[PDB]
């Protein structure tokens, strides 16, 4: 905002942020800390149209 | 009085101090003496008490305001200060008269106290400010107390997981301060944690020790493109030349190759500059050395690396000259350029450099030729660059006939050698073929060769039929001629003579190495006579049902090709095996997951030929998409991934091919929720499979009309039609409420008997929020029965 008026004794309810917090959640929940994924992407082998319009003993032809 | 002093003049620095950086260096000068007074009057808690209030103004502001920023840098250079002050006296070794390491401990502990008073607050923002301050002061608050300090990692090992991922990246900020515990906090972070930030804030941040170093990089693969990015784009840069020492070969090659063939172009482009720049830099523009590192003996990624730097740097690729001088030192090394610049130099047309960089074809032949006679009258490196040579070789200019016989007569010689590597018999053969003037000038030099081997395994003999060694030659060299003939077999007289003289009885005996390059010499004739691949269908299904798991691979590849090139003429007719036997054929092996490397080659080929509607059998379409979903191949990634790519674009590409998906996708969602729900039972090998739900909306999305690559067509409806008579065959509601909360993902608009027939299903179904879902479609519905009915 525009500034803060460090002098404002008046400032009502700024402890507030010292709060408890009493039923709302500041933690993530349990399940999702671990993954055992490890959030990698699985091995890839690269299936294109090339890879497949080609002939497997002849890979030079192509098929339709 | 001298308490509202002190406030007063702490607040005055915190009133400026907020605006602008500009006098900071003066506001810790000040704020330095306020406290030195303050402490001398006995109102150290006076100054500490106001530090605080003032602080906890900036607390509730948001991450990006910078005016909480500002104090916060304040509050950090004012920590910073002091401490210098105590760093000094002792580095410079002289006493301190005021007290100022007690005031310091207390000031800090003070702080500490109270910034973490908020640290679990509601407000996400007071908690990120918290940690931000933390993180901010850490390297400077010096030695604290025992309690202090487990009280600070407590706290933070419990802001590790918070809900916000702003305030664990600020708690991931504190953490790598103390790491030397904390080192395995944030290990477990880069792997565990959903959010990609805190992931990369770990990554950057943690040591790079050799035992991290594993757990960083193993980020390359990271599902998040940014992550894959900064591996290459500051992790590896960082190291610098350490990327050739510290850091294993086999995961450094794995690197490459993943950065370089990465299905994103950020990525892709992260690791060539890291290859072409800023490698090639590290070590002063020795390009040989940076072959040297790359490996070129020991893997094929430098193919693309290379080329990656001559886009990058054109300038050195019209340095890199071929003088007769250059072979007296010819190393792999130099080898691969000859090949790469030669190679790249024809796709990209730079003749320029062609005609004085590398030598004629007559000149080439004699060096091919001498590394020809070194190897075959280290051993690895000789064939490594007679095979290099030879690539270039195959793609060399022989306008002048005098370098065309040259080379001709050296290949063909080295063909004749019994004892060349395979790898060199393909690329030998293939030189040949460039060479012949046309195919009848090659097959009968490539002939020639082949008799000359076994006749003169016969003289041996008569010191009757070849020996077997003797057989496995001539069949890898024929394999490789006859991948390269593209005429009926008619035409061609001698390849007819191979066949009887040479492959059928390969074909006919064992071991498998002589009968495995039978059936590959056999398939490669079948493409060209479709009489020959008629009369030999029954061979090939013998192969398959009573072969070992390397010749199931041949033959069924050899069966599939068949079919691509023939189609079903090969099948269903007098002296024709029955399709419905090779189906059977196939899915005995698709389904045998003992050898899941032929599973691909079945999961594959299906997918071919109904592509090409060679086949177009419901039921076995049917067997296809089940062993997709299905959680006996999950293991099977290739088979997954050649699923998960054929058959969308099968129903996307034509809607007859559409057509068929809706029919059985009603059917397969059934016997797939049946499954899952039986995945429950006491009967184990769930989540080894996807929720029906997911498959749901996977059917329903592959019979999505618009998809297609020009009307509405309806192809959709009948599937829904059909998904709801199924419905209702289920023991837990809860793959009900999957299959019925998918729904609404359907394009309605046309047919009206159909439509009409579908409300009709889903009134019945009118027997828990599902009952929502369905009630919105009724309505969206009985909205389109009223439209077309007044449309009359």
């Amino acid at each position: 905002v525009l500034e803060i008026d460090f002098f404002k004794t008046d400032d009502s309810f700024e402890d507030k942020v010292f709060a408890s917090k009493g039923r709302t959640k500041i933690d993530m929940p349990i399940k999702n800390r671990k993954n055992d994924t490890h959030y990698l992407l699985p091995d890839d082998f690269h299936f294109s149209t090339d890879r497949i319009t080609r002939l497997f003993i002849k890979p030079g032809q192509k098929m339709s | 009085d001298i308490n509202t002093k002190i406030f007063n003049s702490v607040a005055e620095v915190f009133q400026k101090a907020q605006g602008s950086y500009a006098g900071h260096r003066k506001h810790i000068a000040v704020l330095k003496k306020i406290q030195s007074k303050a402490v001398e009057q006995g109102y150290e808690d006076a100054f500490n008490f106001w530090f605080d209030k003032l602080v906890t103004k900036i607390l509730p502001l948001k991450k990006n305001e910078i005016i909480g920023d500002r104090i916060v840098k304040l509050v950090a250079a004012f920590i910073a200060s002091l401490e210098r002050e105590l760093i000094l006296a002792k580095k410079q070794n002289y006493k301190l008269t005021n007290d100022e390491e007690g005031i310091f401990s207390r000031f800090v502990d003070q702080f500490i106290r109270h910034v973490l008073r908020g640290v679990e607050s509601p407000d996400k923002n007071v908690r990120f400010r918290v940690l931000q301050l933390l993180a901010v002061i850490m390297d400077n608050i010096g030695e604290i107390d025992e309690s202090l300090f487990n009280l600070l990692i407590l706290s933070l090992n419990k802001r590790i997981y918070d809900r916000e991922p702003t305030v664990r990246i600020q708690a991931v900020f504190c953490l790598t301060k103390f790491q030397d515990e904390a080192t395995r906090t944030l290990v477990a972070s880069i792997q565990n944690d959903p959010s990609a930030e805190v992931r990369r804030a770990a990554m950057l941040n943690l040591i790079n020790d050799n035992n991290t170093r594993p757990y960083i990089l193993e980020r390359a693969r990271d599902v998040n493109i940014v992550n894959r990015r900064l591996v290459y784009s500051r992790i590896l840069k960082s190291m610098g030349r350490k990327c050739f020492d510290d850091i294993e070969p086999h995961i450094f090659d794995q690197l490459i190759e993943w950065g370089l063939e990465d299905r994103e172009l950020s990525v892709r482009n992260a690791c060539k500059r890291l290859i072409a720049h800023d490698w090639l830099n590290a070590l002063d523009g020795d390009l040989i050395e940076l072959l040297e590192k790359l490996d070129v003996s020991r893997s094929s990624v430098c193919v693309k690396a290379i080329e990656a730097l001559f886009q990058s740097r054109p300038d050195i690729l019209s340095k890199i000259k071929f003088p007769e001088s250059i072979w007296k030192d010819f190393t792999v090394e130099i080898a691969f350029l000859f090949r790469a610049i030669y190679l790249y130099c024809l796709d990209n047309n730079i003749t320029e450099m062609l005609e004085e960089n590398f030598p004629e074809a007559s000149k080439l032949s004699e060096h091919l030729n001498h590394y020809i006679l070194l190897r075959y009258h280290d051993y690895n490196t000789l064939e490594f660059i007679i095979e290099q040579l030879s690539i270039a070789a195959e793609r060399y200019d022989y306008s002048d006939e005098v370098g065309r016989r040259s080379m001709l007569t050296v290949v063909r010689n080295m063909l004749a050698l019994t004892t060349l590597s395979e790898p060199l018999i393909k690329i030998g053969i293939r030189v040949m073929k460039s060479l012949s003037i046309n195919e009848k000038d090659f097959v009968t030099m490539a002939i020639e060769i082949i008799n000359d081997i076994r006749d003169d395994d016969i003289e041996k003999q008569e010191s009757k039929e070849a020996s077997s060694a003797t057989i496995v030659l001539c069949l890898t060299r024929s394999s490789y001629m006859l991948e390269l003939v593209n005429t009926p077999l008619t035409e061609n007289i001698l390849i007819a003579s191979l066949m009887d003289t040479l492959i059928t009885p390969a074909v006919r005996n064992t071991a498998p190495n002589i009968r495995e390059l039978g059936v590959k010499n056999l398939g490669l004739c079948c493409l060209l006579d479709v009489k020959l691949a008629i009369d030999n269908m029954y061979i090939l299904g013998m192969c398959v049902s009573k072969g070992n798991a390397s010749l199931k691979y041949i033959a069924l590849q050899v069966i599939v090709d068949i079919f691509s090139v023939h189609g079903n003429t090969v099948v269903d007719g007098e002296g024709k095996v029955d399709s419905i036997s090779l189906h059977k054929i196939f899915y005995k092996v698709l389904k045998n997951n003992g050898l899941p490397e032929c599973q691909v080659i079945a999961a594959e080929g299906l997918c071919k030929l109904f592509l090409a509607d060679v086949f177009t059998d419901d039921d076995l379409f049917e067997t296809l998409v089940l062993s997709y979903f299905s959680p006996i191949n999950s293991s099977n990634e290739a088979l997954v991934q050649a699923f998960a790519f054929c058959i969308p674009v099968y129903c996307f590409s034509h809607p007859a091919h559409q057509q068929r998906m809706s029919r059985t996708a009603a059917d397969i969602l059934l016997r797939l929720c049946v499954l899952w729900d039986d995945l429950q039972s006491s009967v184990i090998p769930r989540e080894a499979m996807l929720k029906p739900n997911i498959i749901f909306q996977q059917l329903l999305f592959w019979t999505d009309p618009r998809n297609l690559v020009t009307k509405k067509d309806t192809v959709q409806l009948t599937f829904l039609i059909d998904v709801l008579k199924i419905y209702a065959q289920i023991e837990k509601k809860e793959i009900k409420k999957m299959i019925i909360t998918n729904i609404n993902a359907i394009f309605l608009s046309q047919d009206y008997s159909t439509l009409k027939e579908l409300l009709e299903y889903s009134d019945d179904i009118a027997e828990n929020v599902s009952k929502n879902a369905l009630d919105k479609l009724r309505n969206n519905l009985n909205s389109l029965i009223e439209e077309i009915n007044e449309r009359s």
